[PDB]
């Protein structure tokens, strides 16, 4: 009924929490680490695409490591375990926004605010698409303002 | 771009091709050819075409199951696709041929209440990354979705760098897993 | 009614008729007749009655699917209803007549742990607004649910102002959408 | 999984985030607007029938507005989209309460508090029924008192 | 065992025996015998064994449904078990005998990516607590788990103090309810 | 959807809330009452096995009390009602952690802190198992310390 998979990237960090996307998990980018204050929101938020993608990447990493691979690959594991990693109704929302000509998240690009001197970051939010065109950073500038206010509150 | 004087807007793009060892990944080359990849070395090619490769109306699923010469992940994807079709009631519309363990399905799409609409709805969700260019209208139509192509042909294939128009993504297939047997009709009193 | 001296209690009553275009709405007229309107101009009528309309033991769903001729929404509702019946194992209990594209289903309800019990359980959830007056107890009984009536007859009909006893609601159908294929028995090794 | 559909009603309002039920969505009542503080609770809580109904009405409005209508009505859209709009297990709870002779919500009638001078309101809670009879406003007067005690803290 | 001076660590263990009146309870006696108790009366015995009992390839589910001599809860458990098997495609692997209302199901397990793996895959989840000893390895191998035993036999049985290795728990059964029909292959174009 | 079943063990108590595991719901035959603060977290959190078990035990109690038992047992009521009582994907998480040789909850044993003088207790958390052995308390002592910090915070 609800995702339950927990992220674990505590080794070698200054805080037990947080999660890091390596250069293999990212397109034309280096290592990117997000702290506990942002990643901890994924435990509760039910409408964040980035959190679902983090659970997918973490599950993939632990699955290729801790389970013996068969000779020819099977998709049984994800077929059972998808509902513990992601909210499929979030994908349904993005599909509904797509067919109704509303901007929607295709699960590729995300944006976040990074503090200049501290390095603290927000939980990334998805960059929306309409007919193959990304939004132009002015279509949701007030959301960016609200996110900056949220981090200033913290 | 600085907000509130000190907060810089930054972006990242996820490389979902690294998810290939655990789940299928869907992408689009062009408006007609679309692909599902199950890891490397295998996958399905979904092609909208006016050229049919099957002239008969058999499919013979039980014989293929008995011989057991096929890739189980690909047949699972085909089963998910077929069970995700809403209101499928024309069995002659879908032909297939699994001789020798291959996979080759053909949906006859030959404008709101026909089987072509349901097949296209499942198609544009299985290949959600770039299927909008494959349709007559990008958005605004769901019940009366149509394409000019007359057949949707799903054939097993090898891995190449096909993902030209849209990036690889598991989102369509993972979304359609909850759709299996949700909008099917009853054929027999005891299922 | 004022609480804390400044907060006044006020009430709402939602008009669910406006949901007719997007969702099926179910309601009750009296003890025997209940209805499920699919928009305007069409719907299903569920009657608990002692008078049978079908004297044979056929449900030719395959011929109906080949010919189409029926409203796909109504057949979808029938499929959801039947697949929501738990532990259905008597095919002669259900007979049908789809000649000319109509819909006419008849469940023979002729005490604990029987087919009539499961049929009545699905019936009272499909028409959850006002079905409780139709059942013998209406509460404190689920597994041994029963009705004096001998047949449940589901027929396609036209839109009229039927909702006399209970207001229209999509809640029963939307609830039963998740119950499909959850308590169906296996009849084959390969479903 | 979990509901994700978001309500969108901000034009002409003193603040964004509220939602307004028009005269057509109500039985013998006029337009009624609920502020951002009450409607925003619908994004988190999983046991409010009114929030499910708001998402249903909003989805119906958007579907009639934005999608091309077919010649004959089809219920495929709701059959696909229902789990993103509502908690079907809330319906299951209400039905379980119904068969157990416990008061239950039939999703028809709701009650809210309304401050006389400021006009601020709580999120409407469902008025329960039992064998066709509504509760008589004394069966849950302590719930109303607790709700009033919740708004004074805000 | 005090923490922060005043907080004492304390533990509880749940007695799930009391849930027998509402739901199945699955648990393990030894590596060769597992049980699913329904009520204080009935249940299923699941044995991994090298000894056959049916010795033929029939499974007359339709006749058993027609006669209706069986326990509905046990047949529901059997249906959930079978529909939870991923990628089941060899009908000959499953044999049955429901003569007189009993239940006697047999799966032929006679390395990676075949029917025996799927049968064991559902078996170790249907009795989750304590089935790990029955397998070659408790963990590390998932996509092809194996046991030296050649047959899995499911038979209706009366109630007895069977769990000597693991406590009764409904979690194994309740987990598989959502797994039904998620990995079944299509056998017909109209299901 | 997500779980919705509400616990009701308020009569005769000091405060209107909490829940008591009676002598028959526990091994060793003891009565254990948990206050309103601990049990109230079960309404929100989606990753607590103990809360799912509390909902199962309460549903068993209510179903035995309020619904007429059939002559032959039926598992028909739990099949429909399971998704309103438990998060099946929490069971999926524990199965996934089982098959990857990670410690997992089998839903049998739980641990909680207990204040010496006030008698206040936290929400119980599950005692994990790996293979056939329970974890020592030293394997998760930092979690116990964090729980003690959380109780001191409130
Ligand atoms: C959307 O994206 C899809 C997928 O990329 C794309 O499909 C491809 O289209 C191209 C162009 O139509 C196809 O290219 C032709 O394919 C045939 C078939 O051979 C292929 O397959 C065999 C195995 O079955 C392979 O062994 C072989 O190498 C090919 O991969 C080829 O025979 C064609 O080559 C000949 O014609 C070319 C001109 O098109 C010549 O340049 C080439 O030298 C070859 O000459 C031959 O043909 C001459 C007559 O034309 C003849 O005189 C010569 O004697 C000689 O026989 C060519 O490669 C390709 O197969 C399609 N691939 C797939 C996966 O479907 C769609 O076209 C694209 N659509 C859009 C919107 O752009
Ligand atoms: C989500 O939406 C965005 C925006 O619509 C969408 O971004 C587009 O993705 C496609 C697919 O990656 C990009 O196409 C690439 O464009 C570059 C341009 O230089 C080409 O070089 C690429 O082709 C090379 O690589 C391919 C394999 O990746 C090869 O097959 C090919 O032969 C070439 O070697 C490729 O065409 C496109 O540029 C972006 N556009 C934008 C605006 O960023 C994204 O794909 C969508 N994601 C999903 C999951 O749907
Ligand atoms: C939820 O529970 C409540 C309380 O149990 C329940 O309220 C009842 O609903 C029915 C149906 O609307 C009401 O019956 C109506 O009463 C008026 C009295 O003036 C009649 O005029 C109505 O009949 C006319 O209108 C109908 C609808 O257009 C026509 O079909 C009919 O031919 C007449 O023109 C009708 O009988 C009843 O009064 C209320 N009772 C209370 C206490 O409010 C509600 O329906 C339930 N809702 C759901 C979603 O199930
Ligand atoms: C969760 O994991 C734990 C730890 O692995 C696991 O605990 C084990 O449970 C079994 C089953 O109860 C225990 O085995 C018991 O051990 C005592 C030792 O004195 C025996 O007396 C018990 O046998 C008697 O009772 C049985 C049940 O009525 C009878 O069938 C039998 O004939 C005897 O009368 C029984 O063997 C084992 O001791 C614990 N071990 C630990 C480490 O605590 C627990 O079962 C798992 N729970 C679930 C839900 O899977
Ligand atoms: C609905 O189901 C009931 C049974 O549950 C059907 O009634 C049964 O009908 C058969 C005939 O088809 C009856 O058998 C007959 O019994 C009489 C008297 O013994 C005998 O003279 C006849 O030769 C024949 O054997 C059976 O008794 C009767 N049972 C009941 C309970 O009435 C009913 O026909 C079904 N209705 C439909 C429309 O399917
Ligand atoms: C499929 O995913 C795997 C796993 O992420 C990718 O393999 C990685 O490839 C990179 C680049 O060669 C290596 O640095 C990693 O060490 C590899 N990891 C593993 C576990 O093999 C693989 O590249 C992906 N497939 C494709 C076609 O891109
Ligand atoms: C689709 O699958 C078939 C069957 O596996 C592939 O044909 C086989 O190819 C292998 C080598 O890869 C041969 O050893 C088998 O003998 C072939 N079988 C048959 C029946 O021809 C086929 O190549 C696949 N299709 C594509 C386009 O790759
Ligand atoms: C796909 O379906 C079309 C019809 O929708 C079939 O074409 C028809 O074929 C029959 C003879 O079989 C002709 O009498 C009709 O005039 C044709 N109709 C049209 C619109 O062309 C077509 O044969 C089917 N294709 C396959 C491969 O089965
Ligand atoms: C079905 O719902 C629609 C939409 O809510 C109703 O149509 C509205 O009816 C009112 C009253 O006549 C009009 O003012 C609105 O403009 C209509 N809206 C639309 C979008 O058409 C319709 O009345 C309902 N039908 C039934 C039979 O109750
Ligand atoms: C419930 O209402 C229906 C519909 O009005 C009643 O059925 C009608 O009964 C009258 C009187 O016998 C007939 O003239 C109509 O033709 C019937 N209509 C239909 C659609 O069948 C029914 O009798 C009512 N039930 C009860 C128990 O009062
Ligand atoms: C049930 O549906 C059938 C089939 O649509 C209806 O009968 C049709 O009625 C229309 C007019 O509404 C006629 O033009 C068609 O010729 C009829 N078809 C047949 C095959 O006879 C029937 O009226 C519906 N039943 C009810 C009670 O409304
Ligand atoms: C099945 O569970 C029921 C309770 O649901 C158990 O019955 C209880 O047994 C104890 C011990 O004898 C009594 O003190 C209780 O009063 C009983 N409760 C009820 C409601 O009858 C029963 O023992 C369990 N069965 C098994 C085989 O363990
Ligand atoms: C597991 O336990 C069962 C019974 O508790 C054992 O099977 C019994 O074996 C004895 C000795 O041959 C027979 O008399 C009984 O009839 C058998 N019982 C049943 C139910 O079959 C079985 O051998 C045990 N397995 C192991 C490995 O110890
Ligand atoms: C279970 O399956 C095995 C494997 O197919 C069957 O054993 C085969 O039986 C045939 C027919 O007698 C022999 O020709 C094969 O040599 C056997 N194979 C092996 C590997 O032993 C076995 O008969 C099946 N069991 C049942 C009860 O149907
Ligand atoms: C499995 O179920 C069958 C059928 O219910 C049981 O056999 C019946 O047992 C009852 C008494 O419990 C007798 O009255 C019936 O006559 C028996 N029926 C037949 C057809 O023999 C059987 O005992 C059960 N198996 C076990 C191991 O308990
Ligand atoms: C944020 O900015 C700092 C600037 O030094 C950089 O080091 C860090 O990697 C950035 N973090 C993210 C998540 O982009
Ligand atoms: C596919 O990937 C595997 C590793 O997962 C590698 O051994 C194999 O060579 C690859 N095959 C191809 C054709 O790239
Ligand atoms: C999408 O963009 C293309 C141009 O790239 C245009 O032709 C098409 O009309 C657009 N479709 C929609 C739905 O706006
Ligand atoms: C169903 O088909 C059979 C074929 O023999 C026929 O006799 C029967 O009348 C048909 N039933 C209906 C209701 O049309
Ligand atoms: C906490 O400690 C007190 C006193 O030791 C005891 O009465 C109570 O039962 C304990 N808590 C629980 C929930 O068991
Ligand atoms: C589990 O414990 C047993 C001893 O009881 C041991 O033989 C076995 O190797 C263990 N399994 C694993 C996977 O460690
Ligand atoms: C737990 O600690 C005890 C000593 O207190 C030790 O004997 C035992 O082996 C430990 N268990 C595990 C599983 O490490």
């Amino acid at each position: 009924g609800t995702f339950t998979w927990t992220l674990s990237d505590s080794e070698g960090k200054d805080t037990p929490g947080g999660y890091c996307l390596t250069r293999w998990m990212l397109i034309e980018a280096e290592l990117k680490c997000f702290g506990n204050t942002a990643v901890a929101k994924c435990n509760e938020k039910h409408d964040e695409e980035f959190c679902d993608m983090l659970r997918l990447f973490d599950f993939n990493k632990q699955a290729i490591q801790r389970l013996k691979a068969p000779a020819q690959m099977s998709i049984q594991l994800i077929n059972k375990a998808v509902n513990a990693l992601i909210n499929d109704q979030l994908i349904m929302k993005n599909h509904l926004r797509d067919i109704m000509c509303i901007p929607y998240c295709n699960y590729s690009k995300y944006w976040y605010l990074n503090h200049t001197t501290t390095g603290r970051t927000s939980l990334p939010k998805c960059w929306l698409v309409s007919n193959g065109s990304y939004l132009n950073e002015t279509h949701f500038s007030d959301d960016i303002e609200q996110q900056a206010d949220n981090m200033i509150t913290e | 771009s600085l907000y509130k004087g000190v907060y810089e807007l930054q972006t990242l793009e996820l490389n979902m091709e690294t998810l290939n060892m655990t789940m299928p990944l869907s992408c689009t080359k062009n408006n007609s050819h679309h692909y599902i990849m199950v890891g490397n070395e295998t996958g399905l090619e979904l092609t909208l075409t006016n050229t049919s490769i099957i002239n008969h109306k058999f499919c013979n699923l039980s014989d293929a199951h008995k011989k057991n010469l096929y890739d189980h992940a690909l047949m699972s994807i085909i089963s998910t696709f077929h069970l995700s079709i809403p209101n499928f009631n024309q069995y002659e519309a879908m032909s297939c041929d699994f001789n020798g363990g291959k996979i080759s399905v053909q949906y006859n799409l030959s404008h709101c209440g026909t089987v072509a609409n349901g097949v296209l709805q499942t198609f544009m969700r299985m290949a959600w990354g770039g299927s909008y260019i494959a349709l007559d209208s990008g958005c605004g139509n769901w019940d009366c979705i149509m394409t000019s192509y007359q057949y949707l042909i799903i054939q097993n294939t090898t891995w190449e760098d096909h993902c030209q128009f849209s990036r690889p993504s598991p989102i369509g297939y993972l979304g359609l897993l909850s759709q299996r047997t949700r909008d099917i009709y009853i054929s027999r009193r005891l299922l």
